[PDB]
């Protein structure tokens, strides 16, 4: 019996395939990373964001700040504050700017 | 000259200009927008074989600054006019195939800003359709030549002028609406088409 | 034809001149690289003859590689995946199928076929097989549309619409790259550079669409079995349950009943069932 | 062991280039003023040109056997335009442009067949025909014999169209040669 | 139904074709025998081998290998049914004499027999290759007869 | 008679009777009339030694 499609399964397979292609010396584009990111955002899944951003940053890309705003606001809507601050720390160690109008959510992620 | 008004009676402005580069057309659309037209229609074209880079850039101008724009041939030389149009369309992520498919789908969609983008290789028809797009208080800019009396298209340069193509046309373009040719969008909605 | 004439000389000759595995390889290569006509039926005939020779001929690496070449140059991917899944077991099989990157590139054509047909659960297996061989991705596999998508994402549900990148696209910079997209008057060449196939690449289908199609096809086969075997394929059920489950199948093609659908078996695989039905 | 005598015959439609190349001793040609359909491919059923274009045979007969019919625009080039305005447009347009675009926008006679057939995307024909055959196969059989046999004839038509287009994309010939522009002379 | 899609078509063709061969050899030779005009079966069996040579791919046999309505030899159908999973399906056909010709690959043997314009039209659209073998298609070309 | 001669396999007599006793010029006529119907009846033979596609004189 074939497994039914799911957005989570599609994203997990996309991440695995992107890892394999990176191993094999391919180069995913900024567009491919943005599409995998958007597919993760279309699922209610937080854990994919860490992998996708770590990968795309290791490829040397950067998304524009509105995508990080979308990510962090969705992560807060999920309540995944530890994932949000991890993504922020990974941006900071990548050297990607996190403007204050996006960092306010991350300082307020230490309300408790 | 510059911003050269069609010296004929018209319900909406039509002006003709030499602007054939981004530097010319940017200041052209600035000047015409300062008049606050109800809508602006832009016709523009690029010579062939020369200054490749500018071709999509002027598109990026027009498609952001002109509520309608109508790309067409001008002096394409040995380059196919459709190649020039595809180079222009690349500036907003359309290919020639997107345009032609939407042609077969009878509906050229609006751009991300809600403006519309059209083309035709035959400059005479493109410019006269553009002036046929006009409504009371609209404006049209047709740019690229100003005073060049010829098309350098293919093996030859052949007699043609934008102004003398438009001047008399502004007095019979209303016969389109009299004959029921609904020009409110570029795939003209002729009620029976028969 | 000039190769098949020698093959027909051998296959109907004395035992000392009967085809071996290499003879089949060379004639399959002759057909799969023919210039001017469709050879799929001939390649399938030759394969069937090779299977008919099972007492004498067994396949090798090059045989499976040539068959994957055939079943991917022509859009026959449901058989290509099977021959590649056999090729996996031979070391350097993907090197052979890469064929040093000439005669187009059968490995790249295969990866593209799996991409556009959304067979990603096979595509990751092809990539792992290449990894085991240390075969790199050919550049020919990373072809993109004018919307920059690769096999890494071109099967994710928005097939040809790019995601938001957080900024406007730098169209004026991407123009610097000629690959104009004007559709020419009809002729043998192709406009999309992905279409190195004989007829054309597979129709662009998402992983969702491919999964949904496979689900439909599986349930349609289950319904065909249910309506051919009859109620005894459930056994301890009512004909009312049989009618209900037929309606459920027909619906999902277009609760206990799902457990009944779990109980109906299929025997598409091992012939040991059919080789007993025949008795 | 076998002496491997190999020889083969190929029959095929001839290009107009070959027609110009004609020039039991000699051959000649006529410069046709208008394209002309090959009667074996328009008329003699099943209509092969109709099987390519997916038009009813009555429509292709209309376009050249009837005294009045009109083609839609030809697919590969921009067009906008689609009483009858027959005179009016040659007033709204100069004839120097009108005669350039009109045949692109609307045409009649076998030239319409020639141009539409040369514009034909023989591959998207395969994709569309497979998609429609799949649709007609997943659609359930009807209880009406006339509708059922119509569906079956449609499936058969799509299969014939796939076969013809597949051969035209896998042979060194072109479908627009089904309409002649030069006629040979004995 | 009984043998399923991998084998039911193949053995159904086999049983149909062998039954047909037996029936045709009987019904044909019974005439000659009852008329007393004796003939050896090996002459009838070549004709009956041609009449029963093909099968047709049905609609459920739609594939990228074979299209529906395509006529393929029984050996081709058996071998591809063993080899491929590509939705192969076929049914035996009793190709009458006047349809075994006009389905004989050497297009000259078709055109010089009957329906000449229709044969030539199809074959020219198909760009068909008559790889010259057999006799009827060789005497037109004034050859040495591949026999 | 063609059927009988080719039944005997006596095919050089058949060739004589059908060609030089009166490609053969009648096959030239056949190809020329089809070529006049705008069909290229094209005759090739393949070199067994060199695979060269020699076009026959037609």
């Amino acid at each position: 019996t074939p497994r039914r499609w799911s957005q989570e399964w599609e994203v997990e397979l996309a991440i695995v395939l992107m890892a394999k292609v990176i191993e094999l010396g391919g180069v995913p584009t900024i567009g491919d990373c943005a599409v995998i990111l958007r597919a993760a955002i279309r699922a209610p899944m937080p854990s994919s964001f860490l992998k996708i951003l770590q990968t795309t940053h290791s490829l040397g890309y950067a998304f524009g700040s509105p995508l990080y705003d979308e990510i962090i606001t969705l992560c807060l809507d999920l309540g995944e504050l530890d994932a949000a601050i991890a993504i922020v720390a990974d941006m900071e160690t990548t050297g990607i700017t996190v403007p204050d109008q996006t960092l306010d959510k991350v300082i307020s992620a230490r309300q408790s | 000259g510059r911003c050269e008004l069609i010296d004929e009676e018209q319900a909406f402005g039509v002006i003709v200009d030499h602007a054939n580069t981004p530097d010319g057309l940017s200041r052209l659309l600035d000047s015409v927008r300062e008049l606050k037209p109800r809508r602006i229609i832009t016709v523009i074209g690029c010579a062939g074989e020369n200054e490749r880079g500018k071709r999509p850039v002027m598109t990026k101008i027009a498609t952001e600054k002109s509520d309608v724009t109508m790309l067409t041939s001008d002096n394409p030389g040995n380059e196919d006019p459709l190649d020039i149009l595809d180079d222009m369309l690349s500036g907003i992520g359309w290919t020639m195939q997107e345009y032609l498919k939407h042609g077969e789908h009878d509906y050229y969609p609006p751009l991300s800003n809600g403006h519309r983008l059209f083309l035709h290789d035959v400059r005479r028809v493109a410019v006269r359709c553009a002036v046929a797009m006009g409504e009371e208080g609209d404006m049209v800019v047709v740019a690229g030549k100003g005073h060049e009396s010829y098309q350098l298209e293919g093996d030859k340069k052949e007699f043609y002028d934008d102004r003398e193509e438009c001047r008399e046309a502004l007095q019979y373009v209303d016969e389109l609406h009299q004959a029921g040719i609904d020009t409110s969008e570029f795939p003209w909605r002729l009620p029976e088409s028969h | 034809e000039v190769a098949y004439a020698t093959f027909e000389n051998m296959e109907y000759g004395e035992d000392f001149m009967k085809p071996d595995t290499e003879t089949y390889n060379w004639v399959i290569q002759a057909y799969t690289r023919a210039d001017s006509y469709d050879r799929v039926q001939d390649v399938a005939e030759l394969l069937g003859m090779m299977v008919e020779d099972y007492k004498r001929v067994q396949p090798n690496v090059k045989t499976h590689a040539l068959l994957v070449e055939c079943f991917t140059k022509y859009c026959v991917v449901k058989e290509a995946i099977r021959h590649f899944r056999a090729l996996k077991n031979f070391e350097g099989g993907t090197k052979v199928l890469h064929n040093a990157g000439n005669f187009e590139d059968p490995l790249s054509l295969y990866l593209r076929a799996l991409c556009r047909e959304g067979r990603i659960v096979e595509l990751i297996d092809a990539l792992d097989a290449m990894r085991r061989d240390n075969q790199p991705i050919p550049p020919r596999a990373m072809i993109m549309s004018r919307k920059y998508r690769t096999l890494v994402s071109s099967w994710i549900e928005p097939l040809q619409e790019e995601a938001e990148l957080g900024y406007e696209i730098d169209y004026l910079a991407r123009y610097v790259e000629r690959k104009r997209w004007v559709p020419r008057r009809g002729k043998t060449p192709l406009d999309p550079d992905a279409a190195g196939f004989i007829y054309s690449n597979p129709i662009e289908t998402s992983f969702k669409q491919r999964c949904l199609e496979d689900w439909k096809v599986h349930h349609r086969k289950l319904l065909r079995t249910l309506q051919s075997e009859g109620l005894p394929v459930l056994g301890d059920a009512s004909e009312s349950d049989y009618m209900r489950v037929m309606e459920r199948l027909r619906n999902i093609i277009k609760e206990e009943v799902d457990e009944l659908i779990c109980r109906i078996k299929l025997h598409e695989g091992d012939t040991e069932f059919w080789k007993r039905r025949f008795l | 062991i076998d002496r491997y005598k190999h020889q083969q015959l190929r029959i095929g439609l001839v290009s107009p280039q070959q027609i110009s190349a004609w020039a039991r001793y000699q051959m000649g040609y006529i410069k046709l003023t208008c394209p002309v359909t090959h009667v074996w491919y328009l008329k003699r059923l099943p209509s092969y040109i109709a099987n390519l274009l997916d038009k009813p045979l009555k429509e292709l007969e209309g376009l050249v056997y009837c005294d009045f019919s009109f083609a839609r625009p030809i697919t590969k080039k921009p067009t906008f335009l689609r009483q009858s305005w027959k005179y009016s447009i040659p007033l709204f347009f100069t004839t120097q442009g009108f005669e350039i675009f009109r045949n692109r926008e609307i045409s009649t006679g076998a030239g319409a067949i020639r141009e539409q057939l040369a514009d034909l995307d023989l591959r998207i024909i395969i994709e569309n025909s497979l998609v429609e055959w799949k649709q007609l196969g997943e659609e359930g059989p009807t209880g009406n014999e006339w509708e059922d046999r119509k569906i079956v004839r449609r499936k058969d038509f799509l299969v014939r169209r796939m076969e013809l287009a597949k051969h035209f994309i896998r042979t060194n010939i072109e479908p627009e040669w089904m309409v002649l522009c030069l006629l040979p002379v004995l | 139904r009984i043998l399923g899609i991998p084998w039911g078509f193949l053995i159904g063709a086999e049983l149909t074709i062998v039954q047909s061969r037996i029936s045709l050899v009987n019904k044909i030779q019974k005439v000659y025998r009852s008329q007393g005009v004796q003939i050896h079966n090996r002459h009838i069996e070549i004709i009956v081998r041609q009449i029963t040579s093909k099968v047709l791919v049905s609609e459920e046999g739609m594939s990228n290998v074979f299209l529906p309505g395509e006529l393929i030899g029984l050996l081709r159908a058996e071998r591809t049914g063993r080899a491929l999973e590509e939705a192969i399906c076929y049914r035996a056909v009793l190709l009458g004499i006047t349809r075994a010709s006009l389905n004989t690959q050497s297009f000259i043997s078709e055109a010089s027999f009957q329906e000449t314009a229709r044969v030539l039209a199809k074959a020219a659209l198909r760009g068909r290759i008559d790889w010259l073998k057999g006799l009827k298609e060789n005497v037109v070309l004034g050859g040495v007869i591949p026999a | 008679e063609v059927w009988a001669l080719e039944g005997f396999g006596v095919a050089h007599i058949l060739q004589e009777m059908l060609t030089y006793k009166s490609a053969p010029e009648s096959f030239r006529l056949l190809v020329r009339e089809l070529r006049s119907l705008a069909l290229e009846l094209n005759h090739f033979l393949v070199s067994e030694k060199n695979f060269q596609i020699n076009r026959k004189e037609v």
